[PDB]
RNA sequence: UAGCGGCGAGCGAACGGGGAGCAGCCCAGAGCCUGAAUCAGUGUGUGUGUUAGUGGAAGCGUCUGGAAAGGCGCGCGAUACAGGGUGACAGCCCCGUACACAAAAAUGCACAUGCUGUGAGCUCGAUGAGUAGGGCGGGACACGUGGUAUCCUGUCUGAAUAUGGGGGGACCAUCCUCCAAGGCUAAAUACUCCUGACUGACCGAUAGUGAACCAGUACCGUGAGGGAAAGGCGAAAAGAACCCCGGCGAGGGGAGUGAAAAAGAACCUGAAACCGUGUACGUACAAGCAGUGGGAGCACGCUUAGGCGUGUGACUGCGUACCUUUUGUAUAAUGGGUCAGCGACUUAUAUUCUGUAGCAAGGUUAACCGAAUAGGGGAGCCGAAGGGAAACCGAGUCUUAACU
């Protein structure tokens, strides 16, 4: 469709299918959950009765005592040693089909356009690597929680936005569904949009 | 607070045979 | 680890188009003089596995 | 909108939790009944066990044998027959076309239908259906 | 993600102990015993919700019978007259009338006797 | 999968394909040419790293409070809002971080340049014998002696040598391929006692290492060995001068410090079992899972002066705990002295079915590459065509000489 600009009011051409498709709630949710799971590292491990320090000696003989039958001090029902099902270090990453991942991005991009959370502008650069310049260039635009998605990574822009936490700068390649949804506004560049069109296809 | 270590052998039971 | 198919079963059943299994009748190996020709003729062709034992078979060889 | 995403209805079941309370339904061994082998931890009988009776896969005789030639042969659908390279079909480049496999040495053509462009097959076997199909289309057969 | 159950356990135990308040000895101090009392108390309450209706029914019948005998008629005969006379006053009211308004109850039997005759 | 297997339980490749990483040489010898490369052992110089470090921006006023970093108002820095501390939560109070710099001396690595030692290249020749192989007995090979190739070995034997020999799964012939019985060789891979940095849908004192407190200590055992318990005052000791009772005590009461002393070192919070004191009611002629339904009186609170709430409960109907195991339990069947804490359907990898989502006669990638949850990678797997033991046939196929 046509993407209205706010500064040049220059027409932009974008494939209807990849920016006007319905919003697949179920597909987007599954991708977001998958992305969150992939972020984990599963760095957790416990010790079962086998791995607990101690010995296999029976604390007392197995009959005649007026006490319950015990086999070792490492039993899970015993203090200081146990854990019936000790955790192991495991990966929580989930496979997501390439088409499913691409389909989700198209749905999110379509939704953002509909909710006018996506703004297309011309080149967005800073003459010097100073955070003030970036802050001023956003205050006049009335943007507080924005994702500066640029066609090419620029060191001056990258350094300027590094300190700011509500402002994040990324390349088209470095985009994830979670970041796109989380950030209140996303401002693209003409080149960034063009490269998004082709690699989405 | 050590639990009793030495438990004596039980007294032999009366022969019910 | 992947499931281990029972080798004995794999040598006695084959998958068919509709998921059934065919086998050979278990009475045509030896002691054949006393067996009637009619009985031997009927046992020669392969037979489909019954439903009752189908559950056991599919468990034994889940890869075929 | 991260706090608005929800899954499709029926996508989750929450799983079944065993031995947690009375009203959870399946408590008290969690739906594995009273004493037995099934009730014990790690219990159960191996596959095909019939309570000591001779298993079916042991009662029935073994028969037949494996043919190695069958492993190195494949059947080519008439549909994909025209998808190899333009309108020429040959033993070579089928592996490149990736429709038979590198190891497959022999090859046969089967009637799959939906063939329009004429094709030529060299060294293949085209029994009756595909032979009529390609001949009507305008193909040819040669050895 | 270790989960501690100290907070939940006390909440459940207090809730049972609150319902078991007033019981004797360990039945109001010990959870292991108070739980039995609360459950057993629940059964009796469920049972008594039905026994109460029949206990009051028989209490009313006794009151009506006493009033009928005092005034010169059996309870069985008295109920016949009301049924024959088509009076839909229940046992609860008849017992209520007999205790409070003697004159009213006298009127009841006179028609009951008239209906029988 | 093929195979091996009381063909049981089980074990389970190769060929080939896709990736990581790449490197080939010497002796069994003489001559010609002679530092002729590549290496190893040691100097000098260059670069960088390691062992101490240095600078490092930017806030005030009011309200509550014991004290603000908090609320309210107006500012400032940011290639520094990663963290920690500071009398409650700090980008701007402190230590730091981003960033830019620094090594007299001792060392790692990568280069250049010297010394010492071993050594190119060319020609011709040679080309690993008690070995291969075999008999007997064992082992390794996925392959248990089976038709059993191949390798290794204890024992007894024993070739050819390039017109020669080995292998190609009994074996033979024809072909193809390679040259054993002498050696060296980086990288791709495995592990972490130890040091640094960072991370955690990991634990938070019965957890986490046995050990958060001078723990592998006390303690137990002849010994090998076993093996605990025990964290927390406050912002700051300001840790209670002094007075009184008491035995120049313990302990306590005042005073005093503090926001707080039922924060007093037996110290944050302070639950339950358990043990007491006070108040209200009931109880010394009444029998039993101790409750529940009905219910008088009494003592406290309400609005109204009629009752409702709370506590108690005379008297009365009914009523023999819970769990487990059983055809069946109040059972005199099992289990529990009570409280608090902990304690039992999990995880990985495959397969089948159901739900849901994507794509659709197509679907999907694994390892790996990747400034990298993207994108590449389609090797491979599953499916659309089955029948037969198989050759083979093919919307048919097998059975049969052939099928109504």
């Amino acid at each position: 469709m046509e993407l209205v600009l706010k500064d040049a009011q220059s027409a932009l051409t974008v494939s209807e299918t990849t920016f006007g498709r319905d919003f697949n709630e179920a597909l987007v949710h599954q991708v977001v959950v998958a992305y969150a799971a992939g972020a984990r590292q599963g760095t957790r491990a416990q010790k079962t009765r086998a791995e607990v320090t101690g010995s296999g000696k029976k604390p007392w003989r197995q009959k005649g005592t007026g006490r319950a039958r015990s086999g070792s001090i490492k039993s899970p029902i015993w203090r200081s040693g146990g854990v019936t099902f000790a955790a192991r270090p495991q990966d929580h990453s989930q496979k997501v089909n390439k088409k499913m991942y691409r389909g989700a991005l198209k749905s999110i991009l379509s939704e953002l356009v509909r909710q006018d959370r996506l703004i297309v502008v011309e080149k967005f650069s800073v003459e010097a690597p100073k955070t003030k310049l970036l802050a001023q260039k956003l205050k006049d635009m009335a943007l507080e929680d924005v994702l500066i998605i640029t066609g090419e990574l620029d060191e001056n822009l990258f350094l300027a936005a590094r300190n700011l936490h509500k402002v994040d700068v990324r390349d088209a390649t470095g985009i994830d569904p979670v970041s796109l949804i989380a950030f209140d506004k996303v401002v693209m560049t003409a080149d960034a949009v063009k490269q998004v069109e082709e690699m989405l296809a | 607070n050590n639990r009793p270590v030495y438990i004596p052998r039980p007294r032999p039971p009366h022969p019910r045979l | 680890p992947k499931i281990k198919t029972v080798r004995g079963a794999a040598k006695r059943f084959k998958k068919t188009g509709k998921g059934g299994f065919k086998h050979k009748h278990a009475n045509l190996r030896h002691i054949l003089t006393k067996k009637a020709t009619k009985r031997k003729r009927h046992l020669r062709p392969k037979a489909m596995v019954s439903k009752g034992d189908l559950g056991l078979v599919i468990a034994c060889l889940p890869y075929a | 909108r991260l706090n608005t995403l929800s899954p499709a209805e029926g996508s989750k079941k929450a799983g079944k939790r065993l031995g947690r309370g009375i009203g959870s339904g399946l408590g008290k061994t969690g739906g594995r009944g009273h004493k037995g082998q099934k009730s014990r931890s790690g219990g159960g009988v191996r596959r095909g066990f019939e309570g000591g009776q001779m298993p079916l896969y042991r009662r029935l005789p073994k028969f037949g044998f494996t043919s190695r030639k069958a492993a190195i042969t494949a059947e080519i659908r008439l549909s994909d027959l025209a998808k190899v390279e333009g309108g020429v079909v040959d033993l070579n480049t089928l592996k490149a076309a990736n429709i038979i496999g590198i190891q497959i040495e022999f090859a046969k053509v089967i009637l799959a239908g939906e063939v329009t462009t004429p094709v030529t097959v060299r060294g293949l076997r085209v029994t009756k259906g595909a032979r009529a199909a390609i001949e009507a289309a305008g193909g040819k057969i040669e050895e | 993600a270790r989960v501690k159950r100290g907070v939940i356990a006390r909440a459940r135990h207090k809730k049972i102990l609150k319902q078991a308040k007033g019981y004797y000895g360990a039945r109001s101090r010990v959870y292991r015993v108070a739980f039995q009392a609360v459950i057993k108390a629940g059964q009796y309450a469920y049972r008594d919700r039905r026994q109460r209706k029949r206990q009051f029914r028989q209490l009313w019948i006794a009151r009506i019978n006493a009033a009928a005998r005092q005034n010169g008629i059996s309870y069985s005969k008295f109920i016949n007259g009301l049924k024959k006379a088509s009076v839909e006053i229940d046992r609860k009211i008849l017992a209520d009338i007999a205790v409070f308004d003697k004159v009213a109850f006298t009127a009841l039997v006179e028609k009951a006797k008239a209906a029988l005759a």
